[PDB]
RNA sequence: GUGGAAGUCUGUUAGAGUUGGUGUCCUACAAUACCCUCUCGUGAUCUAUGUGUAGGGGUGAAAGGCCCAUCGAGUCCGGCA
RNA sequence: GCGAAAGCCAAGGCCUGUCGGGAGCAACCAACGUUAGGGAAUUCGGCAAGUUAGUCCCGUACCUUCGGAAGAAGGGAUGCC
RNA sequence: GGUCUUAAGGUAGCGUAGUACCUUGCCGCAUCAGUAGCGGCUUGCAUGAAUGGAUUAACCAGAGCUUCACUGUCCCAACGUUGGGCCCGGUGAACUGUACAUUCCAGUGCGGAGUCUGGAGACACCCAGGGGGAAGCGAAGACCCUAUGGA
RNA sequence: CGAGUGGCUUGCUACCUCGAUGUCGGUUCCCUCCAUCCUGCCCGUGCAGAAGCGGGCAAGGGUGAGGUUGUUCGCCUAUUAAAGGAGGUCGUGAGCUGGGUUUAGACCGUCGUGAGACAGGUCGGCUGCUAUCUACUGGGUGUGUAGGUGUCUGACAAGAACGACCGUAUAGUACGAGAGGAACUACGGUUGGUGGCCACUGGUGUACCGGUUGUUCGAGAGAGCACGUGCCGGGUAGCCACGCCACACGGGGUAAGAGCUGAACGCAUCUAAGCUCGAAACCCACUUGGAAAAGAGACACCGCCGAGGUCCCGCGUACAAGACGCGGUCGAUAGACUCGGGGUGUGCGCGUCGAGGUAACGAGACGUUAAGCCCACGAGCACUAACAGACCAA
RNA sequence: CAACC
């Protein structure tokens, strides 16, 4: 009688093509609530280990007991907010108005862009403030970049650049807040934005797998029993009905799988430190050793080791924050074995 | 905890506990030890084992 | 149901033959269904440590044979995971016959039981000799 | 105990054959092939060469089987445009 | 080794079951190896795959044309010095 | 019915059969559940004695059913191996081709349209793929009917 | 009894196709319909409650596993929130299957003098093709917008990205004589779906280490062959699922429905104008794609004799070609070496022991020896190789 | 239900 069954794979992450920017790009930002502040940060994936934690959950039958939790170690050295871009509201949406840059640049920012030699921060600032007086100012964001050099395990020295929105109190106040950061040198850290125990949404470009078939890429069944020995093992039954006389884009087919941008929600930050407490004996496989600023994310994070991952305050948290979870143990056992 | 088979310490958040038919319990630190035990080998006769050393 | 207190990889399916760990007179039980379970197309219904299942008696006393009864899975060979990360596994797969109220039909349980099964079925536990 | 019978058993001995895979191939290696599995293998056995039976005729432990990739009547040419 | 069996090796023959170079060499296909727990739920059907296996000792039912059934079944042993 | 057609009027056996339409007949066995299978019953649509009946040890690449054992047949798929596949040098065919042709949704039309109508969509070219459509290619339908056809 | 709608069944017709549009059932994969089986929100009750029964809005999601039978259907079983129905050439054989149906062999019953017949039964019985166009899934090269780098915008586009259940507190409470027995709300978990990841568990691992059978190299040592590992045991990286992680609330507008104000019609009236509410459904929220959006975009800086780019070289976070990404002495990019971290399990040789044996000889045991062998990982280290050098460019 | 009955 042909039983029902949900289709194979989601139609919400298409087309399943190779990502355009290896550096993740958030398509949404947290709401304006607290004091002004940069709404995101970034780091490089190193590997995983596990930790024993004291159950923090006030509604758990295990509250206050030892609990082993998987953790992905992300190296999160300081970044540098290098500029302040202003958006103005227009009949066609938001559009970049101007930017306020600085003078102090990291020695290798010139591996990616043509660093400014002649710029007018006050003229730019002036135009922005006038935009605010007029009430045409859209959100405010900072041009940010990483310092790969600070991460030995990552071969790249070329900085990765991304725009991160600044939300907070009143516009006037966060506008001033933005300008302060930029001016200094833009140097900010993971602490300045997140606190252990808060929930973050992590975004990243998944591990690439090149071309893969429907079974792996969409999760369709393999042919079964006798249907597996006639010459077809991993091919779907048919591309569609007689009519419509065409193949719909919804039928599962072969193609690029992996190396897609993904934004994983509500990842609990277990701990933000600096040093080599999380490093594993022998070194993280295919990565290296950690001894610097780092962040422990509960569970898994998209992407291979060394890829750039981005953090943002969770835009749709399900649970309330239980700050600074007590960490009784952090495994340093070799990951080879 | 210690591995009831080879004698080394069991890394916390690791290993398996096998519950015998009579209710007894054997904490194994890894598959290697489990597998040697299934072969009927006694840890003391295996040189690489702490129990042996 | 009340949280089990551990993660389970169901080691049994509809049709599996398991040990009846009690003195009801039933020696071997056949899994027929799993309480509260609903699968998906082509999927064989699965049951594991802690689930309440409907069973038929395959081996035992004449009076017990062929009877369709309710039971509770108390042991399984496939590993389960406890909060501290450790995996726990048993020597066999076994269940204990239970009534409408989840009270063991028998007078005694045979062999060890998982502590997690206690939380759920206390009266079953208050019959256990060994709880691991 | 001797003896060593058998359209007797096992057997990829040689040799003969071909149940299933409805596998491989299906502009093929091949106009009937390939692989594994399978059956027979002292007898109504298998096999070489010679020889005989010829077309409404042969031959047929009979399937309308076979008589040179051709058979509910061969092939060739003629009747014939 | 029971063996004109397998497997390995001589004598002898060959590199001509005659296009090569390159990518850790993706999807997919042909052959094939290994798969936790469950164990035929798969399917028209256990199709396909697998299980068993050589030899010796013990032991062997219904039925029977007294030949057989029968290697029934089931159990144990097996190296080297 | 308690003979009549046309000579006799089914005996021993077997029986819901490789024969039973009714039919998944009824009872039982076995299974959680068995249009199956086996045993019994049996008025047999339409069994039956060399058109051989019954029965049967042994035999069987013959048909159906059950059990033990085992297993990727399945749950539910994974990893690996060898040869292809992909790129490069050389060699180098065939099938097929009225024309035009970037199509999609509806409609219309000899009622089953890439080509007509209305809209929608559509920058060109190339690589790999699994085959939805071209009522795809291959074979003057073997079925059915028709022929004052053949065998 | 009367009036209709549908085009799922059947019948009818003979319009299309006989120079062929492959025929049932199943399977796999995709889209859809609503006359709604569950889930959401309602109305009525012969509605105390719990639960039934009937009705309304509603197609977001779900609707599963098994026994006989080729079966569709149906009968039956245990689960379940429920295990709804239908369309797509009764979707789907240039996808699968071949049980049925549907040739040639054969049998039974019935029919026929016979040859032979039977949508009666029964055993056996063949499924071709290298994709030209179009369609779609993914990957490139060009042109257009009209020097370069980096960062964005968001017209459009896709999503189910989330659906459902159990349990606890509420509470043995409301209700009810009792029996029985709720809800709002707050919590914990399960299941189905979805995306990702390998610290943990599990699989693989013809890298590797070890054991061992036959044979060959005289023995030993060390090896080949036994199918692409002879067989067996263990197993690193990587890849994986059986493992692990994550997947709202809240807004806005409505339907059915509950109402407010309110007249036509002095009253009444939820409706005619106006308004307050109100569904898993609609929109937004969230995720993914997206300057070829022809109104072909925005910003900042760099450059026009030089910004940037290509070739070249060392490589992978990438990869079927192409593409992509990183590094190139201002350097740790690859290899060697040495450590570290791992796998296996105690090397060759020698010494002692060793059942015996005149002796020769001797399987094997212990010590040397956490040994030997090995590593797709990490660190250190410029030792080797990223050299030399060519070219485009407003 | 897949032609003939
Ligand atoms: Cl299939
Ligand atoms: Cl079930
Ligand atoms: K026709
Ligand atoms: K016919
Ligand atoms: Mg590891
Ligand atoms: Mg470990
Ligand atoms: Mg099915
Ligand atoms: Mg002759
Ligand atoms: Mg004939
Ligand atoms: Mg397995
Ligand atoms: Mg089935
Ligand atoms: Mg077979
Ligand atoms: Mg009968
Ligand atoms: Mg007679
Ligand atoms: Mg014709
Ligand atoms: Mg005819
Ligand atoms: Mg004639
Ligand atoms: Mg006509
Ligand atoms: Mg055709
Ligand atoms: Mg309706
Ligand atoms: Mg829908
Ligand atoms: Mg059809
Ligand atoms: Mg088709
Ligand atoms: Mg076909
Ligand atoms: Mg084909
Ligand atoms: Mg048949
Ligand atoms: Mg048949
Ligand atoms: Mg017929
Ligand atoms: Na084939
Ligand atoms: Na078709
Ligand atoms: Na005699
Ligand atoms: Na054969
Ligand atoms: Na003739
Ligand atoms: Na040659
Ligand atoms: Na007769
Ligand atoms: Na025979
Ligand atoms: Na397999
Ligand atoms: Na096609
Ligand atoms: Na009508
Ligand atoms: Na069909
Ligand atoms: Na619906
Ligand atoms: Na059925
Ligand atoms: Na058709
Ligand atoms: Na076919
Ligand atoms: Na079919
Ligand atoms: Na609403
Ligand atoms: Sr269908
Ligand atoms: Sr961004
Ligand atoms: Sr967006
Ligand atoms: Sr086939
Ligand atoms: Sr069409
Ligand atoms: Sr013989
Ligand atoms: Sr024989
Ligand atoms: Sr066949
Ligand atoms: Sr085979
Ligand atoms: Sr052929
Ligand atoms: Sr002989
Ligand atoms: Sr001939
Ligand atoms: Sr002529
Ligand atoms: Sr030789
Ligand atoms: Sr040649
Ligand atoms: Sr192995
Ligand atoms: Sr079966
Ligand atoms: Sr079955
Ligand atoms: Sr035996
Ligand atoms: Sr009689
Ligand atoms: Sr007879
Ligand atoms: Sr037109
Ligand atoms: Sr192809
Ligand atoms: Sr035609
Ligand atoms: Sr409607
Ligand atoms: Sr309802
Ligand atoms: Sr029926
Ligand atoms: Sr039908
Ligand atoms: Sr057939
Ligand atoms: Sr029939
Ligand atoms: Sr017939
Ligand atoms: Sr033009
Ligand atoms: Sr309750
Ligand atoms: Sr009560
Ligand atoms: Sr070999
Ligand atoms: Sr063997
Ligand atoms: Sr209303
Ligand atoms: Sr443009």
């Amino acid at each position: 009688p042909q039983p029902s069954r949900p289709r194979k794979g989601s139609l919400g992450f298409g087309p399943r093509k190779r990502s355009t920017s290896e550096t993740p790009r958030f398509n949404s930002w947290p709401s304006d609530d607290g004091q002004p502040g940069v709404q995101g940060f970034a780091g490089y994936k190193a590997g995983m280990t596990h930790v024993v934690l004291v159950n923090d959950e006030p509604n758990s039958p295990r509250e206050g007991m030892e609990e082993t939790v998987p953790v992905t170690v992300i190296e999160t050295p300081p970044m540098r907010a290098v500029a302040l871009r202003a958006y103005e509201d227009t009949p066609y949406g938001q559009r970049p108005l101007t930017e306020v840059w600085t003078d102090e640049f990291h020695s290798e920012l010139d591996r990616t862009l043509d660093v400014p030699e002649d710029h007018d921060p006050d003229a730019a600032e002036e135009q922005i403030r006038d935009a605010h007086e007029a009430g045409d100012l859209g959100d405010l964001r900072l041009i940010t970049h990483t310092v790969p050099d600070a991460v030995p395990s990552v071969p790249k020295k070329k900085p990765d650049v991304m725009e991160t929105r600044v939300g907070g109190g009143s516009v006037s106040d966060r506008l001033d807040h933005a300008l302060d950061i930029v001016e200094d040198g833009g140097e900010h850290a993971m602490n300045d934005i997140f606190r252990a125990g808060e929930y973050a949404d992590v975004a990243g470009v998944t591990k690439g797998k090149g071309t893969q078939g429907p079974v792996k890429r969409w999760g369709v069944q393999k042919r079964k029993g006798k249907h597996a020995r006639q010459g077809w093992r991993r091919r779907i039954g048919n591309l569609g009905p007689w009519n419509p006389s065409r193949v719909r884009s919804t039928v599962p087919q072969q193609g690029q799988t992996g190396y897609h941008q993904r934004t994983e929600l509500n990842k609990r930050l277990i701990d933000i430190g600096e040093g080599d407490e999380p490093t594993v004996d022998g070194g993280f496989v295919n990565y290296g050793e950690v001894d610097g600023p780092y962040t422990l994310v509960k569970g898994s994070v998209p992407g291979p080791d060394k890829r750039l991952v981005r953090f943002r305050p969770a835009v749709r948290p399900n649970d309330q924050p239980r700050l600074d979870p007590e960490v009784r143990y952090v495994s340093n056992e070799s990951n080879q074995g | 905890r210690e591995c009831d088979y080879c004698g080394t310490d069991i890394e916390p958040g690791t290993g398996t506990m096998f519950v015998h038919k009579d209710g007894a319990t054997t904490h194994f630190c890894s598959s290697k030890c489990e597998n040697n035990a299934d072969l009927g080998r006694e840890a003391r006769n295996l040189e690489w084992t702490d129990t042996a050393r | 149901m009340e949280a089990l207190g551990a993660d389970v990889t169901q080691g049994l399916e509809k049709g599996s033959l398991i040990t009846c760990a009690d003195n009801t007179g039933a020696r071997e039980l056949k899994v027929i269904s799993v309480h509260g379970y609903s699968g998906t197309k082509n999927r064989l219904p699965k049951a594991g440590l802690g689930d309440k299942i409907t069973v038929s008696v395959t081996k035992g006393t004449p009076e017990m044979r062929r009877q369709v009864l309710e039971a509770v899975v108390v042991r399984q060979r496939k590993p389960i995971r406890r909060p501290d990360g450790t995996r726990v596994k048993f020597e066999d797969n076994a269940a204990v016959i239970v009534d409408e109220n989840e009270d063991p039909r028998g007078t005694e349980l045979k062999g060890p039981i998982a502590r997690e099964v206690a939380q759920r079925f206390g009266s079953v536990a208050s019959a256990a000799t060994m709880i691991v």
